[PDB]
């Protein structure tokens, strides 16, 4: 069951993805960005998308439903 | 009277015959244009459908109460093949079967002008099975009288058991006019 | 076979009018290519 | 006399692929349909099939109906051997998450009124995406017991609760006018054998070898970022035990999948060359 | 439904003679079916502890695809169990925090029928994380065990049950609750408070 | 394992949810209510939640 | 001719639905009905199909009632739905052909030039599809044979639009397998794989009995194509060869052992973890 | 009625092979798929694309934009005369045509030489002695793009 | 007639067949390359001839039946090893 | 609005200029007369 979630993480991070800006981090697993379309939403970041590397003002692809920083 | 009807139309080669003018082959579609128009005419929430009888069946048109769509359909058909009688009427037993209105006479018309060859005890048992499933079989003989008579009797004979008139038989040797002879045939004379 | 072409042509007017539904939309023709 | 939070639609695996295709068979267009089914007692909507309707150029409303249309295929279908009533409609929403609109809610009062048990059902072709079946069944209720204060909908059993309804169809009127119905379907054995059927894989492709020369490629690849991600995990275990994770979950993946690759080829070959001779 | 609660019954007290019934239900298709299948399994072996029917019950909890059965296999386990009330909590705690709500509420009720009417205090412990859970029924479930379980106990020989009539409290009195937290919260009351406590419940 | 396999399924769950929009506050007028200008689409009094 | 078909999951569920529906209101051997697809090249894609009202005689075998005019009017009615479909086939849900599907097909024939006839098997098979696909050709033998009007095998699979996949998906998701490559399922795949190649070898071998002992007539295509097979098998015991599969297994393995040895080496280290974060909670219990 | 517009975009970053930067004119910037039957290697930053409305796919390439005042001024140039309708100037034919043509056509001939073929010309003079008809003359005799 | 396992032949055994001297069994290979029957190689320094395809011929009722004799054989074969895999591997199939 | 394509007698197909939004095309109806409705001032849309 472990599996099959792996999977729907790797499908949630497709290929349609909108970009946009992340603005800052809120707090873990989540942050404010800003979509290209022209608004800015507080959406959920994804897991294992390197904090590190995730920093303000950097060009992010989001789920073009969820907005989630995928 | 609430009905549904199956026309069986022979094709064989033998109606190149042209003893009826112009030839058998409008003589016979004459001959289902008025008896289609009569039955439609009686009743037209009557339904009717058309099969043909080649080297292997066919069915150009299943239970329809509209006649001009069934003329043309027939209108094209020719001469060919060989008749095979007993296949031509398991179809039109089968197309009545499967007729969308259950309130209605299960009844077929066979134009079987031609030598029918087939076993003589099979011939009356599924005489004597139509007969189970409660068929009315008209039939017209206009040909081979003196080889199909004693067959097309035993047809009138065992469909109708006992007193069983549903069924009839009308020959027609002579060519004066089949659709004269049809119209003045007693099938279509109590429509 | 007229007539079924005629009821073709009704097909074919019943299609202008159900992708016609008026409340339309104006835009510039700018460009103009083709393969 | 009033409906429970128990009664639930069962559609069949025919009918939501229906539904699905005509969805995404005419997106962006609101695509309509019947669907003809049989209500069992009280608490089923057994939706047996769906009905695709012609594209009626007027949106979705009452004028899309087309009854001609309806009643001879209805008896058409009954002629094929399909005699079932017509349990509901339903019509997608493409994109506009899952709900009903002022149009909607007349069309379902309509059929309500032609007979007061049937369901509108809401498809998303475009947020129904690989994984997801935002799909929705909805009934209306009624003025006169809202305004009576009485629940539109009866609580005998834990059922039919046990879902959190979407925020959009809350603001939508999920409450105020309408309210949702559970969704089950009714998956025969025979059915999901035939489903299975799509991705089972042939005999040839268990047996098959894959392809030799993309197979050392590959193992190379994959050796080479097992190398750098060791060169990492030994400069993060020395650097923790001397001031006393990521490298140590990424060697264990790439150990995993070699294993398995390298395994499963070597026993595949050895099955192929002393079963072939 | 009925007819599967009715066929469990009917075959109560058979130890072993059952065993074909159990065999083809758990087999059949129908996962109703499988739910009697696992009431059968429980009324079949009620009060004995029959392994057998101890590894059939968590098997089928832990594979089956009906959460349904997953719970009701968990419930009948606990049946199963009751009859050694402190030998339950140690299958059914790995249970409790389980990823399937529909396990978790399974294993919240067959812990408070096995130590009903026992004040057991690891099952209490076992309960109170569970108590608060982010889905409904689970709450709704942990609370009612949590009333068998302690029915009939003074918080000195418990010295929890203060707290949970608290809780209970605290639960129906909100604006947010859940409607199915707020219904197990009253029903914990009803039966913490039975029969005027004068009437504790034990299945021997 | 099973830690894991719940923190991926509540992560699937807020994910598959949807987004949210930002909002400046012009001023916290009466209990409850927030007025708030979110940008680019005009300014809304927002019914405050409990938290 | 057409190459190659493939046929949709909704064309799969409508025909199992069509079968049970007549089987419910009344047994009989087969159910009939006509598939839309579109054509793209010599690769058919039947994306639709709806059920038609039929019956025949088992004796006869030659007197059957296809409801032609329900067939063109089910048709206009789907082509007023949706366009871009168009007769291409049919179906019948029969185990086993019979004496009348030529003379349906000539009827279908009229209808479409390229008609495809699809054999369903509704009993849930293990080994293949359960669609066959066949067309109709009849021509002079150039093996000098009596020319006989009859069905040619055509290359069939199973493929599904997104819509019908992810609809397919979310209906399978409770038994659906990991869509990734685990050691034990594809353990798994190769056992069913022999299982499948045993079967098949099982039915050449009864034709292959059938024939020798005269119960069949030979067909020169059947013995070319054996031909081709049993010379096309390969040679395993050449030295060029086993010094190469020598090789490649060795190759192979040094890999396996070096995985397997970092596994290990992981492994301890978290054991060592474990060993010292248990000391240290009790040392600290205890102080 | 079965035919939908696409959505008008431009490359902006040729990301892993099956991933595509567009972004749509006037609109925001997406990560696109390619559908089957297109030239990955014809796709290059810049190029123009058509988008899918829904699942936002790379349907297929288009050509560069066109500016107005180069359309207005390479589209609309009706130049035809031959060299006979120049009189005089035959040498200043002989370098013109020699310098433009003989490089386009048979270049093989500066190949052989070990020359790189010329590009451009002066071609300065008193007002009117005649430029604008000397240039005409030979893009009419090319027929190629002027 | 020469199976898989030793298809090789030779220029002294092709000459015991239809009567040639070994000068033109090269000659006769190569005609049959060409017309497009056999298919494979000639290694003229041992003297031997590899063949790897053979255009397919009607037979006999008696080929058939050494034919079905082999495929006895080979089914056997592929019977004996998946009862062998699935037996070892029996804890670990899904 | 802004233009009413000559009324084309029947079918007047009036043009209108949504501000901000578009320019779309309609048939309006429900009024009097389709001369006497409005020829270049405001008028109200109906949503869909
Ligand atoms: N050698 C020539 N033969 C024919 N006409 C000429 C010649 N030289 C000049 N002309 C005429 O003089 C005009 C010069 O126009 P144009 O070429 O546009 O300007 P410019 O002479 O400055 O290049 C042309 O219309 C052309 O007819
Ligand atoms: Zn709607």
């Amino acid at each position: 069951e472990f599996l099959h979630a792996q999977e729907e993480v790797k499908r949630i991070q497709s290929i349609p993805l909108v970009i946009g800006q992340f603005l800052e981090a809120v707090d873990q697993n989540t942050a404010i960005v800003g979509s290209t379309t022209g608004s800015n939403y507080y959406v959920r970041i994804l897991s294992t998308i390197d904090r590190e590397l995730l920093k303000p003002n950097a060009s992010v692809a989001l789920h073009k439903h969820s907005n989630a920083l995928v | 009277v609430l009905e549904s009807t199956m026309v069986c139309v022979d094709n064989s080669e033998y109606m190149r015959n042209g003893d009826f003018l112009p030839t058998r082959l409008q003589a016979q579609q004459d001959a289902v244009n008025i008896v289609c128009h009569s039955k439609t005419r009686s009743n037209p929430e009557n339904n009717v459908g058309l099969i043909t009888l080649a080297n292997d069946c066919e069915v150009l048109t299943t239970l329809t109460p509209d006649t001009g769509r069934i003329l043309s359909k027939l209108h094209t058909v020719q001469p060919k093949g060989k008749i095979t009688f007993c296949t031509g009427i398991r179809v039109a037993h089968l197309a009545l079967k499967h007729r969308q209105g259950k309130n209605h006479k299960m009844r077929i018309i066979a134009f079987v002008g031609s030598p029918v060859e087939d076993n003589e005890k099979d011939l009356v048992k599924l005489a004597k099975r139509l007969k189970k499933e409660k068929v009315n079989v008209d039939i017209i003989n206009f040909g081979e009288e003196e080889v199909n008579t004693e067959k097309l009797t035993a047809f009138v004979n065992t469909l109708n058991g006992k007193d069983g008139t549903g069924s009839h038989l009308v020959t027609v040797p002579p060519g004066p006019s089949l659709a004269d002879a049809l119209i003045s045939s007693p099938i279509l004379a109590g429509e | 076979e007229l007539q079924a072409m005629k009821d073709k042509i009704k097909e074919n007017s019943e299609k202008i009018k159900v992708n016609k539904t008026l409340p339309y939309l104006v835009s510039n023709v700018i460009e103009l290519l083709d393969v | 006399p009033a409906v429970d939070t128990a009664e639930q639609v069962y559609i069949s695996s025919l009918a939501l692929l229906k539904m699905l295709k005509h969805g995404r068979a005419g997106v962006p267009m609101e695509v309509m349909g019947l669907m003809l089914g049989e209500f069992v007692d009280d608490y089923t909507v057994r939706v047996i099939d769906v009905f695709a309707m012609p594209q009626s150029g007027t949106g979705v409303s009452v004028e899309a109906v087309d009854p001609v249309f309806q009643a001879k295929m209805l008896d058409m279908l009954k002629q094929t051997g399909r005699p079932e009533m017509v349990v509901g409609w339903y019509h997608s929403h493409p994109g506009f998450g899952c709900w009903l609109s002022g149009v909607d809610i007349n069309t379902q009062q309509s059929f309500e009124a032609l007979s007061e048990r049937a369901v509108a059902v809401v498809v998303d072709p475009i947020q129904s995406v690989k994984g997801k079946v935002v799909i929705d069944a909805f009934r209306l209720i009624n003025a006169n017991m809202m305004v009576l204060g009485h629940e539109p909908r009866q609580t005998t059993s834990n059922l039919g609760h046990l879902n959190k309804p979407s925020i959009q169809a809350l603001i939508h009127g999920l409450n105020r006018h309408y309210y949702s119905i559970t969704i089950n379907y009714r998956k025969n054995e025979l059915e999901q054998k035939m489903l299975l059927n799509l991705h089972k894989k042939s005999w040839m492709e268990g047996l098959t070898l894959q392809d030799y020369s993309e197979h050392c490629k590959h193992n190379e690849s994959v050796v080479k970022e097992m190398l750098e991600l060791a060169k990492n995990y030994n400069k993060a275990v020395e650097e923790e035990d001397k001031m006393t994770q990521d490298p140590k979950r990424h060697l264990e993946e790439h150990v995993d999948v070699l294993m398995t690759s390298n395994i499963v080829q070597c026993l595949a070959a050895m099955l192929d060359t002393v079963v072939f001779k | 439904r009925g007819l599967a609660v009715g066929i469990a019954l009917v075959m109560y007290g058979r130890m072993e003679e059952a065993d074909a019934l159990i065999e083809s239900l758990c087999r059949d298709k129908d996962p109703i079916l499988r739910r009697s299948g696992m009431y059968t399994v429980a009324m079949a072996y009620c009060g004995s502890g029959n392994n057998k029917a101890i590894r059939r019950l968590l098997h089928v909890a832990v594979s089956d695809v009906n959460d349904d059965v997953r719970r009701a296999a968990v419930e009948s386990l606990g049946f199963i169990l009751f009859r050694t009330p402190e030998q339950c909590p140690s299958v059914v705690s790995l249970l409790s925090e389980s990823y399937n709500p529909h396990v978790r509420y399974g294993a919240a009720m067959a812990l408070g029928i096995c130590c009903a009417g026992t004040g057991n205090k690891e099952a209490i412990n076992l309960l109170e994380p569970m108590t608060n859970d982010p889905v409904n029924y689970v709450r709704q479930g942990a609370l009612i065990a949590s009333a068998l379980i302690m029915i009939q106990q003074t918080e000195i020989t418990c010295p929890k049950v203060n707290q949970f009539r608290q809780l209970y409290s605290k639960v129906i009195n909100d604006k947010h609750d859940d409607v199915m937290a707020k219904f197990g919260a009253i029903l914990a009351q009803g039966i913490l408070d039975a029969g005027g406590h004068n009437v504790t419940i034990s299945l021997q | 394992l099973n830690a894991k396999v719940r923190l991926l399924r509540e992560e699937l769950q807020l994910l598959q949810e949807q987004g949210s929009y930002v909002g400046e506050v012009v001023r916290a007028m009466d209990k409850k209510k927030v007025l708030v200008k979110v940008h680019p689409e005009g300014k809304f009094v927002v019914d405050v939640d409990k938290n | 001719a057409v190459q190659k078909v493939v046929v949709h999951p909704l064309v799969l569920l409508s025909v199992v639905d069509h079968f049970n529906r007549i089987g419910k209101v009344g047994n009989q051997k087969r159910v009939v009905g006509v598939l839309l697809g579109s054509w793209q090249k010599k690769v058919l894609d039947v994306s639709n199909s709806f059920a038609v009202p039929f019956d025949e005689d088992d004796k006869d075998d030659s007197v059957w009632f296809l409801d032609h005019d329900y067939l063109e009017n089910m048709y206009g009615m789907f082509k007023k739905v949706n366009a871009r479909e168009r007769i291409v086939g049919w179906y019948h849900t029969g185990p086993k052909l019979h004496k009348n599907d030529i003379a349906i097909n000539e009827l279908m024939k009229r209808y479409c030039p390229n008609s495809v006839l699809v054999i369903i098997d509704v009993k849930p098979k293990d080994l293949g599809l359960p669609t066959e696909a066949y067309i109709s050709v009849e021509e002079v033998h150039d093996d000098g044979t009596p020319t006989s009007k009859t069905f040619e095998h055509v290359t069939s699979e199973i493929g599904a639009e997104e819509a019908e996949e992810v609809g397919v998906e979310h209906l399978l998701r409770d038994i659906k397998d990991t869509t990734v490559g685990t050691l034990s399922q594809r353990i798994t795949n190769q056992v069913h794989g022999l299982k499948g190649l045993n079967s098949k070898l099982l039915d050449i071998r009864s034709y292959l009995e059938k024939v020798a002992t005269g119960k069949l007539p030979i067909n020169h295509q059947i013995i070319y194509q054996l031909q081709d097979v049993f010379n096309l098998l390969p040679d395993v015991s050449l030295q060029e060869f086993v010094k190469a599969f020598y090789l490649k297994t060795n190759d192979q393995m040094v890999v396996v052992y070096l995985a397997s040895l970092i596994r290990s080496v992981v492994a301890l280290h978290n054991l060592i973890n474990n060993k010292i974060a248990n000391r240290d909670a009790e040392k600290k219990e205890g102080q | 009625l079965q035919s939908v517009g696409q959505i008008v975009g431009e490359v902006l970053k040729q990301l892993t092979e099956e991933k595509f930067i567009v972004k749509a004119t006037n609109g925001p910037r997406y990560v696109v798929g390619c559908r089957r039957q297109l030239d990955k290697s014809k796709l290059k930053p810049g190029t123009r694309v058509a988008l899918d409305m829904t699942t936002l796919t790379i349907m297929r390439y288009l050509p560069r934009e066109v500016d107005p005042l180069v359309y207005n001024m390479s589209h609309e140039d009706p130049g035809n005369v031959s060299y006979s309708e120049i009189g005089g100037l035959s040498e200043q034919i002989r370098e013109l045509r020699e310098v433009i043509e003989l490089p386009l056509t048979n270049p093989e001939l500066f190949q052989r030489v070990g020359i790189i073929p010329p590009k451009g010309c002066l071609l300065y003079g008193p007002p009117g002695t005649g430029k604008t008809l000397l240039a005409r003359a030979v893009a009419s005799q090319l027929d190629c793009n002027f | 007639t020469r199976p898989a396992n030793h298809r090789q032949l030779t220029f002294e055994e092709i000459a015991k067949s239809a009567k040639i001297t070994v000068n033109e069994v090269e000659l006769l290979v190569m005609k049959a390359l060409s017309v497009g029957l056999v298919k494979g190689s000639i290694d003229e320094v041992d003297k031997r001839v590899h063949m790897t395809w053979v255009q397919p011929r009607v037979l006999d009722l008696q080929q058939i039946k050494g034919m079905k004799d082999r495929l006895e054989f080979w089914c056997t074969d592929v019977k004996s090893m998946e009862m062998l895999v699935e037996h070892q591997a029996h804890d670990i199939l899904t | 609005c802004t233009k009413i394509i000559n009324a084309d007698s029947e079918d007047p197909k009036y043009i209108i200029n949504v501000k901000q939004f578009a320019k779309f095309v309609v048939d309006l109806s429900d009024q009097v007369a389709p001369t006497d409705i409005e020829e270049g001032m405001r008028v109200g849309v109906d949503r869909n």
